[PDB]
């Protein structure tokens, strides 16, 4: 398959993201990402590739909102999406566990790689945003990928 | 699973 198919799937939640009826946003999030999960199982993808996408997928948007002046305050932080589809709090450092373990496979995750690749430009920081020198060493897991990704043709 | 630790 196309390596951008997930990217695609999560194209709503990306624009849904980069403009964060607080409490409605936060509805509709959750009926999509439950919904995109259902689309992309109905077109034969494997479960375990998808709760690791869905897993990104929750913490991209829970930074997303934690980002914001209203975040930390919010009912989305009392209850994020996170905590909701995966029982964690935040997901900054599993991020990069998934992605690690991901690039010990990378033919065959080629797509799942491409999407992390596209959150980290989109500007996800997980572990990184409190991390000492977290900019420029996210910036190195940034060429790193790019590089793979390049292999990977 | 890809999410476990």
């Amino acid at each position: 398959d196309n390596p951008n198919v997930l990217i695609d799937a999560a194209t709503p939640l990306f624009g849904l993201s980069l403009r964060v009826n607080i409490e409605q946003i936060y509805r509709q999030t959750i009926e999509e990402i439950k919904a995109i999960e259902i689309e992309l199982t109905e077109q034969g993808y494997e479960h375990a590739i998808l709760m690791a996408y869905r897993y990104i997928l929750c913490a991209f948007l829970d930074e997303s909102v934690m980002g914001t002046e209203w975040g930390a305050s919010s009912l989305w932080a009392e209850h994020s999406m996170l905590s909701r589809f995966h029982n964690e709090t935040w997901g900054g450092e599993k991020v990069f566990t998934i992605l690690s373990r991901l690039e010990g496979e990378p033919h065959r995750y080629q797509a799942l790689l491409a999407f992390i690749y596209h959150c980290l430009i989109l500007g996800f920081e997980g572990k990184y945003r409190v991390m000492e020198g977290g900019q420029a060493e996210r910036e190195k897991v940034i060429s790193r990928l790019h590089q793979l990704l390049s292999s990977l043709e | 699973d890809l999410t476990r630790p």
